[PDB]
């Protein structure tokens, strides 16, 4: 019952897609933003009933499966699996038809032009809805830690970004991108897994070692104190069933594992940690506005839910970037959705519209409506 | 002759009908169904629908103490049928809806039935676009309670179902 | 269509050919596949009308010939005796003209693509049939059982098979036989009956030791629990009434029979038994796929047919599989011929004339057209 | 002469364990990597000597032997076989004294650095080693190719290693197993024998598979083109003549087998083949160094003996990556030993005390001196 | 006991006089070698110089189309051995006269001639010093012609290697 009805949201994050209604206060849907299509089938396993599938439905399926991520590498390089994405978000997770509900989508920090206005395309051209628009992930997260001014580490499965933000607007060219992120931390957890000799090679092993991951790793506040203490424990090592009933135990790894998101040099990745990288996109902007980024550090994304990782986030900032400043974190306990609460939150607000995108002014002025927007 | 039976296109109607939401202003309210089964039509020819005791949604609140024990308490005791089930449950970090595809099977039923509903596995389901989970429930046994119906869906995913906590 | 001829259905099975019509849902034809080539050189005044005897008239024949399975290890490695087998099945035993009726030919698991397409061969050239279909015996008794996924067992007389089938596709990388079967039951059964000083040495006695197979033997619940009772009472025992002879009393042979499937050290094997092979091949399967397995052991073939042996199943299965796993074992009331009444049943359904490979596709494709006509 | 001390060489990968002394070219010891503990009771126990079964020992002792294969996949978890087959190497097969001989061992791939200070451990705290050093098996293999840059492969009889090579250091993050090589190869050969009604069941008659599998087997050219070459020659099938004087004949079998190195498709895995492998470990090294690795891709190994595996290693990856890139492909005529013989080489000119820990260095710092001396 | 060879000073008194630039209008031209060739001894201890042929800049007039395409018609097919190249590439951006150490081991040299080269290939890596490329070299064919020696050195830069046009 058009414009009075309640706004859908789907944050497209970089490796778990997010979404529900605004109003919905925990997400309605949640799957991993990566498709695949089976090859092989009928040498060891019956022809796929769905020549293509997304998600966790893609590691599911037997078959010599090969997947994509279309966001690869943080940014929409591929079209074809993203509009897929968002046909699967719609109409077999959140169940609806994208035609009744205006629609908030996010996009992940350094989102061009081009992409925008793509992004602007497909949902009146592939969805049809009758108004949307597109946000920067940061500044929700941020608005909801209590922020207009501030910094965001976010840390997805696809991408790490520092984004420095004043006033609601990000600074693009101070942004810093980091490359290893939560999927490439689950190869790590692989590779000392083997170290313990187990096989973990196969999706079905990986994806229970992403759970594994998920489930059972934390960040060491002091690594080498950490790993006296596990050389002297009763409690570190966990035994965990694989889901055909067979056990297997994951112990000293939970710490090892997340520790080369801070210190790269762990896996001999000649590159700089997350604190580091908030640290040159703070050291970066202007002196008078400095003071206030070190005090407003708000960590998003789904790689940053590690127990100890702010409080280890707290040490390293302290052990690199001066005390004279007064240095502070806020890191949300549902930090991999704040992002998404914040869409529904504020998409439940119809008290203001020249920011939403209608269909009228697309088919006058098409995307490109999509930058007037921003203020 | 030697293959099942054929789809027929009014269980697609009832799909399409059941698998969405509605507007929630009245039509949610009042155009719902919770449950759906559909029968082999005694012709032998096809899968129909059926006289099957579905529910709505005034009826779990009104009567009985959750839907899918209505679906689950009343399935035919010694022939097979086809059912669709419309899940709504509670993970550990959001809730979630997702379309249940079953194969209902009694083990004690005609196995000239069993082999009708198990030839056509394949001809019904791809009719069903977006069909996420398949059940093959084979006897009462593979229902028991609605924690079982949990595992049978998602398994240690889902924390509650249908408003019954597991 | 349905006004038409009553399609015929013959299980070749694993060295007992079993026929009749299709939704006649029990054999009415059945012999064993065994043909009786001479010893030595006949008459030529006073000679007989084939080279040999085969089945029925094996059997009803004493010293002058040899008895040989033309499919003796699963898969047919004689076509001749096999070609003769087919041509006393329609003439001999199921009593009917080849090319009146459509006939459904069962295939064993295993077999090369080779054998598909000589059994189609076969029924349209050497034998004129209008109608071929072929089936695999553990789909068959799978559907029967109501089921699209699970592991059937099928212990046949010359071989035993676990087939583990997932959406109806049997998995080719954890298929498992064994070649100890009901064959050898009773070639043992006969042995530990010369232990109690029994006759036992006749192609006659043999079927007599079949006899004493079907009539009087089961699985012990626990070997060693019923051999201390067996050992101590003879209230365990029973006669098998022979007309001529006088109650032949069998004890502990009664199990130790069937017992030599859960330990193949009896017949002098270092092999696997079936929960071991059941076992092997479920872990084997794709780490999903074991769940489903577990819940639906079907057993099909003749030798799965004795009292107690489900019940020990379930209990030595236990030994094996994890205690997180619901095992769920399915043994049909009579379960002996579940494989060609599946298959009678699935020829004579109201559907689809278009799964029989016709004369007129056999034209074009030649015996390829097989490959192309299954599920 | 009787001075200028020359040390014992001991090779270990994954299959045959191959042992000796420094600067001569032949093992003096050669043995496949077995151990066989008891199901639970032993056969021919009385006064116990060294009762867990090694080698020619176990393959010999069927049955009752739960065979584990100290090392196999790579990584040794399972110790205290590794204890006993070592021991078995030095007093059973050499029958020498490693309390007189500086010992050196190989490293094979994916092994964690503490798995070198418990091979220190073991030989000065087990068995009273005067001296050790190590080095890694594929890089003696490697440098005795004539390389100090490149990618080495060993296909054995428990996985296949595939190890990227940069001036004698292998690159961490690309260094691959696949869990496919001649045991899982010589299983696929009986399946395909199946399929011919052949049945060899016993530890006993898979002596028979591996003599099959050594002598008459190959890698095909191309495989349907094998196939249509097969079909038209006058040598593809061999009659083989069994060791109690039989015959059978091995035919389409001696290259369908090989084939499941580039297909993994036929043991019911996602994993790639061998040539697929060595392309996903350059592709996970820097630009500068992957023109080396393509240029010197280097067949040693085992079950890698094979025709046709040099020449099929060309043509699929020659289909698989952009053909503006030089592959070289390079097999030696025997290739086996290069691992052993590298390090029997290397170790063959006499005098040196930097890189060997020597017990009375081992008194004052533990094993992990092993970190300061062994590359 | 693995006690490896060493290089002896006699291979870096040739080295230095090859690798430095002197007079240019005689003793560029035949004081500087422009390939030598390096062995193990018999005794297997040390690394040696001897006769296997060296050859100057200015013996293009004397005999050859340079010295290197020379060199590479005199190498052992069936030994390994270390090179050394004063490779000369030339073009309007730079002219580059870059020294090359080479690690020559064919497929058909032996495993205990491989093995002895290898391990003691970057003990002499470490003594030359104003070197600037590395080749490592596995037969005739990967050596058979400069525009072949050109590809190792790399760029775009080459145009022409050794006086030759590629």
């Amino acid at each position: 019952d058009e414009d009075e009805t309640t706004a859908l949201v789907c944050d497209n994050g970089s490796g778990l897609v997010k979404a529900g209604f605004a109003g919905d206060d925990a997400p309605r849907a949640v799957f991993p933003s990566i498709v695949g299509r089976p090859r092989h089938q009928g040498v060891m396993v019956g022809m796929g009933q769905k020549d293509s599938y997304v998600g966790d439905e893609a590691q599911s399926k037997r078959g010599i499966l090969t997947l994509k991520y279309p966001i690869e590498h943080g940014i929409i390089t591929n079209w074809d699996d993203m509009e897929k994405i968002w046909h699967h978000t719609f109409y077999n997770e959140l169940r609806v038809a994208p035609e009744e509900h205006p629609t908030l989508l996010t996009e992940a920090p350094l989102n061009p032009k081009a992409n925008r206005e793509k992004m602007t395309q497909i949902m009146f051209e592939t969805f049809n809805v009758p108004a949307m628009y597109v946000a920067i992930q940061a500044v929700l997260s941020l608005y909801a830690s209590g922020r207009t001014t501030g910094i965001v580490l976010d840390s997805g499965d696809g991408v790490t970004h520092n984004v420095p933000i004043y006033e609601g607007y990000a600074l693009p060219h101070a942004i810093m991108r980091l490359d290893l992120a939560g999927r490439d931390l689950t190869d790590y957890l692989m590779k000392i897994l083997t170290e313990r000799g187990y096989s973990f090679v196969t999706t079905a092993e990986r994806e229970i070692v992403r759970d594994i991951k998920e489930k059972l790793c934390y960040v060491a506040l002091d690594f080498e104190n950490e790993m006296a203490t596990a050389a002297s424990s009763s409690s570190l090592e966990k035994s965990y069933e694989l889901p055909d009933g067979q056990v297997i135990t994951i112990g000293n790894e939970r710490f090892r594992c997340p520790e080369t998101l801070f210190q790269p040099s762990f896996i001999g990745m000649e590159s700089a940690g997350i604190h580091e990288t908030t640290y040159n996109s703070i050291m970066k902007c202007d002196i008078d506005i400095r003071k206030d980024l070190y005090a407003n550090n708000v960590m998003s994304g789904g790689t940053t839910m590690y127990p100890g990782i702010a409080d280890r986030m707290q040490k390293e900032i302290t052990a690199l970037a001066p005390s004279t400043m007064k240095i502070k974190i806020i890191a949300p306990p549902e930090r991999k959705y704040s992002v998404w609460i914040g869409g529904s939150i504020l998409a439940s607000l119809s008290t203001f519209q020249q920011m939403w995108i209608t269909k009228q002014e697309y088919d006058e002025a098409g995307p490109s409506i999509v930058h007037r927007k921003c203020f | 002759m030697a293959s099942g039976v054929t789809v027929n296109d009014e269980v697609i109607k009832v799909f399409n009908d059941m698998k969405v939401r509605k507007s929630s202003t009245q039509e949610e309210i009042k155009k719902r169904k919770k449950a759906v089964l559909f029968c082999l039509s005694d012709d032998k020819r096809q899968i129909i629908v059926e006289e099957a005791k579905q529910i709505l949604v005034g009826d779990i609140g009104d009567t009985v103490e959750d839907p899918y024990t209505s679906f689950v308490k009343l399935l035919p005791l010694n022939d097979c049928r086809y059912a669709l089930y419309d899940a709504t449950y509670e993970t550990k970090e959001s809730k979630k809806e997702d379309l249940v595809f079953i194969f209902w099977a009694p083990e004690s039923a005609p196995l000239k039935s069993k082999m009708i509903y198990a030839s056509s596995k394949d001809a019904i389901k791809k009719k069903f676009t977006g069909i996420k989970h398949e059940w093959q429930v084979n006897g009462l046994d593979d229902i028991k309670d609605r924690s079982t119906l949990g595992e049978k869906l998602g398994g240690n995913v889902v924390v509650s179902l249908e408003g019954k906590p597991l």
